[PDB]
């Protein structure tokens, strides 16, 4: 789940 | 008392509401309405309008349309949750857990803003594509977003407000019974302090309307499955076209989802 756990950072 | 802590509450949701979502409910029902000096909206009812529309495969590019737009209200629906008190402070693997379920609740949720019986605004209220031609697609794509407007005719009777549906979503995403939260409590915490604050906002931004409250709860369970329903056809559409590429942000959120 990176580009979400991106997105939230 | 704490009432006043629950209208901050409000507030701030609505603002960041306000911020996050270009297109409001009310603007979106303004130009709806034609109640607006705007110039009406580009119509689309069939292959012939959409492109002499797109100025401002058919069935597949429509799709791939509407997975580009999904992509920016992913977006937008993230930038808002960081912004409920206390989101942030959550577990990061909780935030993307309670994201993930959610973002389609709330897409369908804000998605009945932009549409009535017989169609849906879209690029930024600037175009308006109908019902009729969306049903007429050819399967799967046909039932694809029938199901999104059978939802809204019943959704929008309920009438509500910006200012109602900041709240309704701030609860629909902060629900601690997702699959694979780690720390249920802190989520509850503030589910618990959200449906407080949607209690009174309905109370007094609408207090002709008795149990709306319990009205919109019940809503949102319909909308769980509703929300499984379309990860499902999905799922049809990503096996069965070889052709349709699916973004990857939505895979991300599809991927072990119900
Ligand atoms: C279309 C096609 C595929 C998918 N998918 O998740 O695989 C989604 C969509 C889709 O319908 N998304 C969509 C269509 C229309 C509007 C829209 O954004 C509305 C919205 C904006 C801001 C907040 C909430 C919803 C998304």
């Amino acid at each position: 789940h990176k580009i979400l756990h991106r997105l939230l950072q | 008392p704490e009432s006043a802590d629950l209208r901050a509450l409000a507030k701030h949701l609505y603002d960041s509401y306000i911020k996050s979502f270009p297109l409001t409910k009310a603007k979106a029902r303004a130009i709806l309405t034609g109640k607006t000096t705007d110039k009406s909206p580009f119509v689309i009812y069939d292959m012939n309008s959409l492109m002499m529309g797109e100025d401002k495969e058919v069935a597949i590019r429509i799709f791939q349309g509407c997975q580009f737009r999904s992509v920016e209200a992913v977006q937008e629906i993230t930038e808002y949750a960081k912004s409920i008190p206390g989101f942030v402070n959550l577990d990061l693997n909780d935030q993307v857990t309670l994201l993930k379920y959610g973002v389609h609740e709330i897409i369908y949720t804000m998605l009945a803003s932009l549409m009535n019986k017989d169609g849906v605004l879209i690029s930024e209220g600037q175009g308006f594509m109908t019902r009729e031609f969306l049903k007429s697609l050819r399967k799967p794509f046909g039932d694809f977003m029938e199901p999104k407007f059978e939802f809204a005719v019943k959704f929008n009777a309920l009438e509500l407000d910006d200012s109602d549906l900041a709240i309704f979503i701030a609860v629909i995403i902060l629900s601690g019974d997702r699959p694979g939260l780690l720390n249920v409590k802190p989520i509850e915490d503030i589910q618990d302090n959200l449906l407080q604050a949607l209690e009174l906002q309905l109370k007094l931004n609408h207090p002709e309307s008795s149990q709306l409250f319990a009205k919109l709860l019940q809503k949102m369970t319909d909308l769980r499955q509703i929300v499984t329903e379309h990860v499902q056809l999905l799922q049809v559409i990503k096996k069965t076209e070889t052709d349709m590429s699916l973004h990857p942000l939505l895979q991300e959120i599809y991927k072990d989802l119900y």
